[PDB]
């Protein structure tokens, strides 16, 4: 079995140039926004989050940290002990984990 | 460095030596034309596991979370 | 079990006392190859 | 666990993997390198890893643990003993949950039932 | 299957003047009749295997 | 031309075809490889004749 | 101008070597061969040269073994028999009398068909008498 | 195949059938080459004509 | 490769079998203008690593440093 | 059987076996080696093994089968045609009964069901 064998699941286009073998292009490649455009787009999100998304944050952060535990029984213990007697299903709806 | 724990695995080059790690106190040096010893002069047998990719781990965390 | 489900088929405890007589099989590090010159 | 003094070496060699280590019997020659006088019974030298344990004790009684135990005959016994029980612990587990890895096991290369041959 | 068929040892003649012990010993050997037993595999000579007790001096490479 | 390849068969029956071209009596006494010994052995015989060329110049025979 | 007398001198010596190599070699080495070394040195030259040629022949044979192994369905990375990994190596027989008395190379002409094959001729003698031949 | 055969395996069937020709003149040339080698051995080491 | 779990028969990179070889840059200007060897000192840690220092500057201000 | 003029080159390559052969498209350059005049439609040159067949007919019509057909341009067409239909018959059968051998098949490397993961 050839040692330099690879199975690729996305299309690649190989350049037919003498003395070189490489991938010169990807079919249907779309050039997205520049790094500066995404930078400006992100700053608008961070600016709003800095001005209007900082009240009532301490509670939401505690809920998020409680849900990062391994077992469910430890989450309920974290909510009741740290988050001031919160409910599992009621906190999961705030964090957006409910369907 | 201590004498490596006896290991009968060896590899011959010119002729079969019939190496016995229990026949000598200190292990004789490996001559290029005589013998090559097994790897890990100072090694033990353990069990290990590869770490799955980070994105694959996040999908597993999200499944369990949505499950419970 | 403890808020976890591990799907397994029905275990047969009778397989514990399965009579398996040991058989001889020796490994020879240093043996014969397929072709020689 | 091994419930005897002797074990077949092939039973602790792999069948589908390269064999880079063996499970050798106790090195009785290291017992003659102790310069001091000691009493050792031949009934305890074959059981796995126990000889290196008794030697370590003999050396820790004659000498201590500081500036006198640090001689080649005593450190190799302590290293052998510590290494013997680690290798045997791993081989014992591997024999318990991975018996198919070793030679002599009927599951390393299972023999099919006659119903699978189509005759 | 190919490796297995290849280990079935071939027949190698006992006559040998290249090993000095046989060059001397075989001068005193008595060739006795090998009565056919009904087979086509009678090992009336030595076998072409490195581990054979009469072929270990031969270098199989 | 395809019908010409089968000309020697139209005059024969199937039994004659088999006994003619299939069931050739076995005879393993012939030196079949003489065809190559004559051909390739000719290079040597031709060399024995060619090495006597009356070309005066040595480098011409080269 | 160049020395046009030296033109094509390499070609000319090559053809003279082909015409009579022993004579070309003899006379081109005559003044050098006036000083002959000892029997020991001359023997070492021959022994080491023929031994190098003998190992070259064995390596040619091992290549046919690797080609047969390739045709048999085993792809081969690298080459040679100097196994870098966890395998036994078999160096060539040391060309010294100690190993030349204990070992000798396998003569293929000694691998034979079992003479039991000749007992099948018994069928021929019986069929001939059955047919009245 | 079902009763007395092995697995059906895909292989590439070589239409070229090599065969070393057992000839006579080849050994003649071989002797001529060794005869030159032996004569050179004699010409260099067992020549006492000069 | 050996330590990573692949035993090696033979040695070298002159693959006798069905593999691609790479012989080495011919030491002539033609190939020395098209090819150049991989300089290991050019393989670097991504500079995004330096953006984790933002955490330090924010902590120092929270602790009043 | 191939029900088109084109086939993905990878779909006839082995995934778990060394690739020592390809199933190439018809060699159109061989069509320009015929010195004589002939009428060929482009709508028949891509389908597998047929172009070599038509070329063989053209050569068997211009020339015969004796002392005139034995020229390199005509014998290679007969050999390519005889060889193309032999390989394609073998690859077609291997595609029918051994689809797991080729790249692109989901059985070459089966993807497990979610119930086999234990989550
Ligand atoms: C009375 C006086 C005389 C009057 C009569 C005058 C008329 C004389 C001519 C008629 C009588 C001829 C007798 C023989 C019958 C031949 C009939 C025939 O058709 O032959 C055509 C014959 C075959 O044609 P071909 O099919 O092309 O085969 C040649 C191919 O090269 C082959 O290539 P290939 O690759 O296909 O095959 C390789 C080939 C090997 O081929 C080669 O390697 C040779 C290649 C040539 C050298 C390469 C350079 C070529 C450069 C190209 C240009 C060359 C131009 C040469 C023109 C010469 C014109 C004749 O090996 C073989 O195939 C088999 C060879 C083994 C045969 C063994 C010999 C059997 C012959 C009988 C032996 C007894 C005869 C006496 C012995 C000789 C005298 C001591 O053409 C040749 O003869 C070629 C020349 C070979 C040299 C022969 C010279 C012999 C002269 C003898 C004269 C008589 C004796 C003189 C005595 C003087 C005192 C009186
Ligand atoms: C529109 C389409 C057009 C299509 C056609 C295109 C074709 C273009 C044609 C125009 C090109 C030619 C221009 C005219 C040149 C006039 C210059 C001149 O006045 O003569 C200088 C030159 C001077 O030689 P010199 O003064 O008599 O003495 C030489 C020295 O003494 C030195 O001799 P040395 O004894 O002392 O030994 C040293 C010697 C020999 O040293 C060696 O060891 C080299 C040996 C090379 C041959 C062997 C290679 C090894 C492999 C084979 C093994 C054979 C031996 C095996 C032995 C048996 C083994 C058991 O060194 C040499 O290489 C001598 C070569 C001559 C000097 C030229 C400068 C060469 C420097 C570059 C060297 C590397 C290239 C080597 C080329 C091969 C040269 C023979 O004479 C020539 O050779 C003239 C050659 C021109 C011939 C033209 C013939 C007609 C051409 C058209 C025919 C159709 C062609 C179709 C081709 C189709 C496409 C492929
Ligand atoms: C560098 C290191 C590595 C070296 C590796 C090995 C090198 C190659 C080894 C080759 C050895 C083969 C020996 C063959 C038999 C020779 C027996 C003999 O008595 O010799 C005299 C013998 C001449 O005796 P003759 O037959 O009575 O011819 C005199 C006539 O007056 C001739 O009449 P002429 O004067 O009018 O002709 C002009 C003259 C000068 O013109 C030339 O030769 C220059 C151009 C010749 C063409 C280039 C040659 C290419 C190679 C030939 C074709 C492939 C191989 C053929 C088979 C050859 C083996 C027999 O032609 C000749 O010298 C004789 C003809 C040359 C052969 C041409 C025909 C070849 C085809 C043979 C057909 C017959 C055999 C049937 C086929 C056999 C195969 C199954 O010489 C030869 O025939 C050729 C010898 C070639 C030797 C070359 C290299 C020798 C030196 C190697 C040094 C090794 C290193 C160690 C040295 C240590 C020093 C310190
Ligand atoms: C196509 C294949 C290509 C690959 C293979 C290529 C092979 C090429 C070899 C070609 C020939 C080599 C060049 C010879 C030039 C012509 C003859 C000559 O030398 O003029 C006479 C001239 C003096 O001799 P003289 O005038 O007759 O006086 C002597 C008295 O009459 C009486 O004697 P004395 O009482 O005055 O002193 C005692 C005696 C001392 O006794 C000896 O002669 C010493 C030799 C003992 C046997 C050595 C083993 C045989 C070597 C050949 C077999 C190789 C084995 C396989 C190699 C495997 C590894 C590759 O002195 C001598 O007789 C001569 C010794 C001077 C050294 C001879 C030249 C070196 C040995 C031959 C080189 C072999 C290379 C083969 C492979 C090369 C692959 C790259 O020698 C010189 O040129 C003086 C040069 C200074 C030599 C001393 C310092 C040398 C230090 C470098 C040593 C290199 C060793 C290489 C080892 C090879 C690998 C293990
Ligand atoms: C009634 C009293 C006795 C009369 C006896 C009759 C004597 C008749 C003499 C007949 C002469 C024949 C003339 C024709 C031959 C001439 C051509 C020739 O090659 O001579 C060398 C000739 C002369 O060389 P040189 O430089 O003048 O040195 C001359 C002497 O070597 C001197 O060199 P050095 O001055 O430097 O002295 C140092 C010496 C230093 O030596 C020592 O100090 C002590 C030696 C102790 C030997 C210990 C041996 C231990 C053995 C262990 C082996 C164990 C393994 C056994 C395996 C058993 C398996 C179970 O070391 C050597 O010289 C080494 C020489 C090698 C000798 C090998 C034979 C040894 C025993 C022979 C016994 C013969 C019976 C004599 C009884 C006398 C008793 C008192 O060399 C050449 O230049 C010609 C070309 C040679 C090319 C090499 C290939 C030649 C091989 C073919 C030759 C022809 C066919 C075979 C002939 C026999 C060859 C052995
Ligand atoms: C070459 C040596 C000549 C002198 C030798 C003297 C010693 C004699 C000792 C011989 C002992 C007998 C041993 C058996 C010999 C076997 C010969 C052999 O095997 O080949 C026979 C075989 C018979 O052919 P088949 O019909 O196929 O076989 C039938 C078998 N019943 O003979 C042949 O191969 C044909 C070629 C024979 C040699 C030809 C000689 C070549 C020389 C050619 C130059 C002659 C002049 C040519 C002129 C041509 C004019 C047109």
């Amino acid at each position: 079995m050839q040692n330099t064998t690879n199975i690729v699941h996305v299309p690649v286009h190989m350049g037919h140039t003498h003395y070189f073998d490489y991938i010169d292009s990807f079919p249907k490649l779309k050039e997205g926004p520049t790094l500066e455009e995404n930078h400006i787009t992100n700053q608008k999100i961070l600016r709003e989050q800095l001005i209007s998304g900082q009240q009532g944050l301490e509670q939401n952060l505690c809920l998020r940290n409680c849900f990062k535990l391994s077992q469910k029984r430890y989450i309920e213990f974290c909510l009741d002990r740290k988050c001031g007697g919160a409910d599992f299903q009621r906190a999961a709806t705030i964090l957006g984990y409910t369907k | 460095a201590p004498n490596p724990y006896p290991n009968g695995i060896h590899f011959d080059r010119v002729f079969p030596t019939h190496y016995d790690p229990l026949a000598e106190t200190n292990r004789t040096k490996a001559n290029l034309q005589l013998i090559k010893y097994a790897p890990g002069n100072y090694s033990t047998l353990v069990v290990t596991s590869e770490k799955l990719p980070r994105p694959c781990i996040r999908t597993i965390q999200n499944y369990r979370r949505c499950q419970m | 079990y403890e808020d976890f489900v591990f799907t397994t088929p029905y275990f047969q405890p009778e397989s514990t006392f399965k009579s398996v007589p040991k058989l001889f099989s020796d490994i020879l590090l240093g043996g014969v190859e397929w072709v020689y010159t | 666990t091994i419930f005897a003094e002797t074990w077949e070496a092939s039973e602790y060699q792999y069948r589908n993997k390269a064999n880079l280590k063996t499970l050798p019997v106790n090195h009785l020659g290291k017992l003659a390198e102790l310069k001091f006088d000691f009493v050792e019974y031949k009934a305890h030298q074959l059981i796995a890893c126990h000889l290196y344990e008794r030697m370590t004790i003999h050396c820790m009684n004659q000498y201590g643990l500081f500036k006198d135990f640090y001689r080649p005959e005593c450190l190799d016994a302590q290293y052998y003993f510590k290494t013997c029980v680690e290798l045997n612990a791993a081989y014992g587990i591997q024999k318990k949950f991975f018996p198919e890895h070793f030679v002599g096991s009927p599951y390393a290369r299972p023999v099919p039932q006659f119903q699978q041959l189509g005759l | 299957a190919t490796r297995w068929y290849g280990r079935q040892p071939g027949h190698l003649l006992r006559a040998d003047t290249y090993w000095i012990p046989n060059l001397v010993s075989q001068r005193f050997a008595k060739h006795q009749p090998a009565h056919w037993d009904g087979t086509q595999n009678m090992p009336i000579f030595r076998l072409a295997d490195p581990k054979h007790k009469d072929s270990y001096m031969v270098q199989f490479r | 031309d395809f019908a010409e390849l089968l000309r020697p068969l139209r005059s024969l029956s199937f039994n004659q075809v088999v006994d003619r071209y299939v069931l050739i009596p076995p005879n393993h006494t012939f030196y079949r490889n003489w065809t190559y010994e004559k051909f390739l052995g000719g290079f040597g015989l031709s060399y024995l004749i060619l090495r006597e060329l009356p070309l005066r110049n040595f480098y011409a025979r080269v | 101008f160049p020395d046009r007398g030296n033109k094509r001198r390499w070609f000319k010596n090559l053809f003279r070597l082909i015409k009579n190599p022993m004579g070309y070699i003899f006379w081109k080495t005559y003044k050098a061969r006036l000083a002959k070394p000892s029997l020991i040195v001359t023997s070492m030259f021959i022994g080491f040269t023929l031994g190098f040629i003998k190992l070259k022949a064995q390596s040619i044979a091992y290549s046919k073994k690797q080609y047969a192994t390739l045709r048999a369905g085993k792809n081969i990375e690298g080459s040679g028999q100097v196994h870098f990994g966890y395998h036994d190596q078999k160096w060539g027989m040391p060309a010294i009398p100690m190993f030349q008395l204990m070992y000798y190379e396998l003569p293929g002409n000694s691998i034979v068909v079992n003479p039991c094959r000749n007992q099948n001729y018994r069928l021929y003698f019986e069929m001939r008498k059955k047919l009245g031949i | 195949t079902y009763f007395y055969g092995g697995i059906l395996e895909f292989v590439y069937f070589d239409k070229s059938n090599p065969d070393m020709c057992i000839l006579v003149h080849t050994l003649w040339i071989h002797l001529l080459i060794l005869f030159l080698i032996f004569t050179g051995f004699v010409t260099i080491l067992f020549s006492f004509y000069g």
